[PDB]
RNA sequence: UGCCAGCCACCGCGGUCAUACGAUUAACCCAAAUUAAUAGAUCCACGGCGUAAAGAGUGUUUAAGAAAAAAAAUCACAAU
RNA sequence: UUCGCCAGAGUACUACUCGCAACUGCCUAAAACUCAAAGGACUUGGCGGUGCUUCACAUCCACCUAGAGGAGCCUGUUCUA
RNA sequence: GAACAAUAGUAAGCACAAUCAUAGCACAUAAAAACGUUAGGUCAAGGUGUAGCUUAUGGGUUGGAAAGAAAUGGGCUACA
């Protein structure tokens, strides 16, 4: 259920104060927005502690542990590939909504009436 | 501009008769294709661009499709479509929906006789069919077409053939297409020789940056390899020349098998090298088998090498080196 | 007009511009539709199948109708002379 | 780029097209491949179909190269290889049973090694932040670290030798020295390390 | 912005030669060369003094015939001879065309110490191959 | 002549091609008058008050006015 | 139906008055003088150390290679002469 | 002054594009690139408007044009 608009606005014929005050007219749009884009975050940075632990601890020799540096290198081609192939699929799939460029189409097909 | 038209072929005619005399053949025998080398021969324009030489050809050709007239002198549109200003575009979207229509009704009624009788004649990939470009359909029409109308007509054909298909459906759809020429890239084998008694020797020219090659190869000898005259050790002092030139004989596994003489003048070194390697590989190709020639092609023997020194220009230093650049 | 309005929902450009050019306006005028400037406005449905062929086949018979009628009194007044 | 984007790398492996009949969607590619009509650039002159030709020890070959000289470059690193190998077949007569079993006398192995030991795992990226330069721990790609390993081979044999001294000496030293861990260069990959290290918290500035 | 013998846009009514359409980058591709003659190719000699020549005709057939000149001149030297080709607008009364024909034939061939033909081809308007 | 000298009711003019200054030629307009200066005559709102000048921070009454036809005072919630 | 207000802009939520538990106060509220405008809304640009998308292919960052800036010369500027 | 499951736009022309060149394609490169912007550059290429000089601001002859306190640009050769 949508919020209620009756007395909100500011009007001449309404008897009490002003509830909200809209910043642009509170009219539906013919399109809609571009889906942002995710703020990114550093990756592996676990894995990488872990690693650097392990150098801290065997002063640095990497043969020492070879388990960490290979876990880090395997993550590191993880956040790759992660990078390269979800770019397209979050760019077309929305899952149950769809891209906006067919909501926008969509919508000036049956278009909202300001006018007359 | 229908005078004009008819005026201009009796001109022609008339003209191409004169120039039948002049040119002293008979004027039933002559042909467009005598006609222009008549006209190359009487008015020698160099031009480089060739829209701009002399042309005495059927006005039909030379001059652009007319529209006819859209209505009789009452002033009533001939047809229906007129006044949506392109006629001739929606009536092909109007017929071809037709047929759409006729097609599902048709179809239909074998639906509920338990007939499927047809068959899908949507694939004549191996013909190499492709649709009309948009040129070609906006020639078709005598009309400019918009990128979404043609979007729009194809379309609809392929919602068209994606049905059962009518003898009259096929054949209508069939205006449509046009094939694409023959696509094979296979190589044109050298006919292999025998020369004087002797057997078995095949040639090959190769040329790479300034350095061109030809090499004669004998299948019938044992490994060694002669240019200019010389053995081909002293001839390439550098490992990298004499790999080169062992490549294509080490890929077909044939190294101690030939025996070739070589040609190769100007470029340097490597350039040679690369000329006799090229070459080689060309001349090889009478001795193997097809598949192997696919192989040496798809190994990137057989192909020239386009990579060539590009010429210096004014005002850079290198042909892409620019002079140095002072911001303040 | 069979339907007074495009695709869009507003009314059909032609018929602020049949108006702007003199010309007289036959159409049917559903709900919805702004019968003002429709010269002979006939009030009805224009969305469903039924309604659209009927009006269709009645304008369709009405102007053969009229064009044959045409043709024989032009033959009577060939005739006449 | 005298070549259109419709032409494909070659692929030079003799054994590829020998040996095809044992493979199905590898018949189905390469078939894809020349039926496709598909346009092949010409095979470059560096590559060969030579049995003995390392892409690896081109690539170094490469790097060493100034000006326009493959010769002399192919020839540093051919002594190069030589001298290795006669430094360790110099090691393997002065010496017993024992480490005659331990020693490596093959100088591509030698070469190969040495270089996966002097290649870094992790490295730096300048960030700008707040108007300040924060150095930051940043994951490479393989190609960027064997990269990195030849360039500081190549920087170290060239700048630090005393200018008596020739090159394929100093590089055959820096090689067998990287083999067993102990050469310069690797304290140099150590010293990024630490520098990683040091700088761990600011990992957190890196949004990639 | 290359400016070299161009006839630029205006808005679109001004009459254009099928020379005048056509900027330098153009020669030898669509339009050709307004002389011919034998000296600027490889092995040859007193470039110079034809162009000096070709100069001077230009200006002294403005000046002879003014007004009536309709493209510019055409210039063939074949064997010691030039042909003199030009476009004329019809102005003058063939009595005036055929005076300045001879008149200029007879005084070109004594200053230049060679037989000068000259062929008018007579224009009713200045030939337009664009915009108008 | 050259942002000088000067001009103008208002807008503005003059920086080297000034119909605007100064003089000449021509013209225009009034005319025994013609310009300038100053006073008049005339001229503001029966118009307006969200954004331009203007609804007075709030309510009640006084004085003064309007009543011009039909009815009403009153129930969840954060008055004081 | 009423009432309260408003007669260019500045000067001016100011100067003088009256009143006020206010004493650097509130209220009320001019003129000389200066200007030929001052204002209101819009329009197209341009701009924005504004936000959101998309890019840069020798190109900004990340990165690669060779140089310049230091030396001697060569040649041009600026000065000084 | 657009929306193509189309809502007011048609438009010739010039640019872009295409073609031409680099001796076969292709690609690349070359060439091309309108209208305007910077009162950008050039009266010393030549030509010219306006304004200036005319026994000179014109035409000739002979000889002189130096130079490095300093600052700097671009190059060459290097430092092996
Ligand atoms: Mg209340
Ligand atoms: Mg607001
Ligand atoms: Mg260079
Ligand atoms: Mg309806
Ligand atoms: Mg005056
Ligand atoms: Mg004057
Ligand atoms: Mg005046
Ligand atoms: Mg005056
Ligand atoms: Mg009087
Ligand atoms: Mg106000
Ligand atoms: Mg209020
Ligand atoms: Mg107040
Ligand atoms: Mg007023
Ligand atoms: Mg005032
Ligand atoms: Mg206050
Ligand atoms: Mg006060
Ligand atoms: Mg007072
Ligand atoms: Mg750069
Ligand atoms: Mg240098
Ligand atoms: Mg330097
Ligand atoms: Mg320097
Ligand atoms: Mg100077
Ligand atoms: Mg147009
Ligand atoms: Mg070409
Ligand atoms: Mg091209
Ligand atoms: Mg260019
Ligand atoms: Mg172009
Ligand atoms: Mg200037
Ligand atoms: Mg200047
Ligand atoms: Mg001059
Ligand atoms: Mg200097
Ligand atoms: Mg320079």
């Amino acid at each position: 259920a949508t919020p209620s608009l009756r007395g909100r606005l500011a009007r001449l014929g309404n008897p009490r104060r002003p509830i909200l005050k809209p910043n642009k007219p509170l009219i539906l749009a013919n399109h809609v927005g571009e889906r942002r884009r995710e703020k990114g975050e550093a990756t592996c940075i676990t894995e990488m502690s872990v690693m650097m632990a392990c150098w801290k601890q065997n002063e640095f020799r990497d043969e020492a542990c070879r388990k960490e540096i290979q876990d880090f290198f395997d993550c590191a081609s993880r956040a790759e590939a992660a990078r390269k192939m979800r770019s397209i699929q979050e760019n077309l799939g929305e899952l149950g909504s769809l891209p906006p460029k067919k909501l926008n189409k969509l919508l000036h097909r049956f278009p909202n009436k300001p006018h007359v | 501009t229908v005078d004009f038209i008819k005026k201009q072929i009796e001109e022609f005619n008339i003209g191409k008769r004169h120039l039948a005399n002049m040119m002293g053949e008979d004027p039933e025998t002559f042909t467009q294709e005598d006609i222009d080398r008549a006209i190359a021969y009487l008015f020698p324009s160099g031009l480089f661009e060739k829209r701009a030489r002399p042309i005495m050809k059927h006005p039909e050709e030379i001059f652009p499709k007319q529209r006819a007239i859209q209505w009789g002198e009452d002033g009533r549109p001939f047809h229906f479509l007129f006044y949506t200003g392109k006629q001739s575009y929606y009536s092909l979207m109007h017929d071809t929906y037709g047929k759409l229509l006729d097609v599902e009704k048709h179809h239909n009624q074998l639906r509920a006789k338990d007939l499927l009788a047809e068959k899908t004649k949507i694939l004549k990939d191996p013909i190499g069919s492709r649709w009309l470009i948009k040129e070609e359909l906006e020639e078709m029409l005598v009309e400019k077409l918009s990128d979404q109308d043609y979007a729009q007509f194809i379309r609809l054909l392929e919602r068209l053939s994606a049905l059962p298909c009518g003898a009259t459906e096929e054949d209508f759809v069939n205006r449509f297409r046009r094939s694409i020429p023959i696509q094979s890239k296979k190589q044109l084998i050298e006919p292999l020789q025998y020369d004087e008694q002797g057997m078995a020797f095949s040639r090959g020219e190769g040329k790479r940056k300034t350095a061109k090659a030809e090499v004669v190869v004998y299948g019938q000898g044992s490994g060694r390899i002669d240019v200019n005259g010389v053995d081909y050790l002293l001839y390439f002092p550098v490992t990298q020349d004499r790999e080169q030139l062992m490549f294509p004989l080490h890929f077909l596994d044939r190294l101690g098998k030939h025996d070739m003489t070589c040609a190769v003048s100007g470029g340097g070194r490597s350039a040679q090298a690369g000329a006799v390697r090229l070459a080689m590989a060309r001349a090889l190709c009478s001795f193997v088998t097809e598949d192997e020639v696919e192989w040496m092609r798809q190994a990137g023997l057989l192909t020239a090498d386009p990579r060539v020194r590009e010429r210096k220009k004014p005002g850079q230093e290198g042909a892409r080196r620019k002079f140095t650049w002072k911001k303040r | 007009f069979l339907h007074t309005l495009n695709n869009v929902f507003e009314p059909h450009v032609a018929v602020r511009d049949a108006a702007k050019m003199n010309i007289p306006t036959v159409g049917i005028v559903d709900t919805n539709c702004n019968p003002a400037l429709i010269t002979y406005p006939v009030p009805g449905n224009d969305d469903s199948p039924p309604a659209v062929r009927l009006f269709c086949r009645l304008f369709q018979v009405a102007i053969s109708r009229a064009k044959e009628k045409r043709r024989q009194v032009e033959a009577l007044y060939r005739l006449q002379g | 780029s005298r070549y259109g984007p419709e032409y494909k790398d070659p692929q030079i492996d003799k054994e590829y097209y020998r040996k095809p009949l044992a493979e199905q969607t590898e018949e189905e590619k390469y078939e894809r491949d020349f039926k496709k009509t598909q346009l092949i650039k010409a095979a470059p002159a560096t590559k060969t179909s030579s049995v003995f030709e390392d892409p690896v020890i081109s690539k170094f070959t490469n790097m060493m190269m100034k000006g326009g000289n493959k010769v002399l470059a192919r020839s540093l690193m051919t002594q190069t290889l030589e001298a290795v190998k006669r430094k360790q077949f110099a090691k393997y007569h002065a010496a017993s049973a024992e480490e005659q079993a331990t020693i490596e006398r093959n100088p591509y192995t030698i070469f190969h090694q040495a270089l996966k030991n002097c290649e870094p795992v992790i490295g730096l990226v300048p960030i700008l932040k707040g108007g300040h330069f924060y150095q930051v721990p940043v994951p490479l790609a393989d190609r960027r670290r064997r990269f990195l390993a030849m360039k500081w081979m190549i920087a170290e044999c060239r700048e630090k030798k005393h200018r008596r001294v020739l090159m394929p000496e100093k590089l055959s030293q820096e090689l067998l020295e990287a083999f067993h861990n102990q050469g310069p260069v690797i304290k140099r990959k150590h010293d990024m390390h630490k520098m990683a290290e040091a700088n761990r918290a600011l990992a957190h500035y890196r949004w990639w | 912005k290359n400016r070299a013998a161009r006839v630029r846009v205006s808005k679109g009514d001004k009459p254009v030669t099928y020379e005048e359409a056509h900027a330098p980058h153009y020669i030898a591709h669509r339009k050709g060369w307004l002389s011919l003659h034998t000296g600027n190719l490889d092995g040859e000699d007193h470039a110079a003094e034809r162009t000096v020549e070709d100069v001077f005709l230009r200006k002294f057939m403005l000046g002879t015939f003014p007004g009536c000149l309709a493209d510019q001149l055409v210039l063939k030297r074949r064997a010691n001879q030039l042909e003199i080709c030009a476009l004329v607008l019809r102005q003058l009364p063939p009595h005036k065309f055929y005076f300045l024909v001879g008149y200029s034939e007879t005084l070109l061939s004594h200053f230049y110490k060679c037989p000068v033909h000259l062929h008018l081809q007579t224009v009713p308007s200045k030939v337009v191959y664009k915009y108008i």
